[PDB]
């Protein structure tokens, strides 16, 4: 089960997972407090979360 | 959740 982080935004590292290659799941996305009010992180997942989807090529379901 | 954890000081994290 590969476990990675990937750099998006400035600020902002998503953590994918998959096994064996298979398809790939969304666990966690950081936001570092350097960049990000907690109401600007909650803004942002408003406004980004269907693109990291797509990007990262993880179903939304 | 999603879950928002917001309990460390260099980062926010969203728990999906």
């Amino acid at each position: 089960e590969k476990e990675w982080v990937e750099q998006d935004e400035p600020g902002v590292y998503i953590t994918l997972t998959a096994l064996a290659g298979g398809a790939r799941d969304l666990k966690r996305v950081r936001f570092s407090r350097k960049r990000f009010s907690e109401i600007q992180a909650e803004q942002w997942w408003a406004d980004n979360r269907g693109r990291v989807y797509e990007q990262y090529n993880v179903r939304m379901v | 959740g999603p879950k928002w954890v917001k309990t460390d000081s260099d980062f926010i994290v969203l728990e999906i």
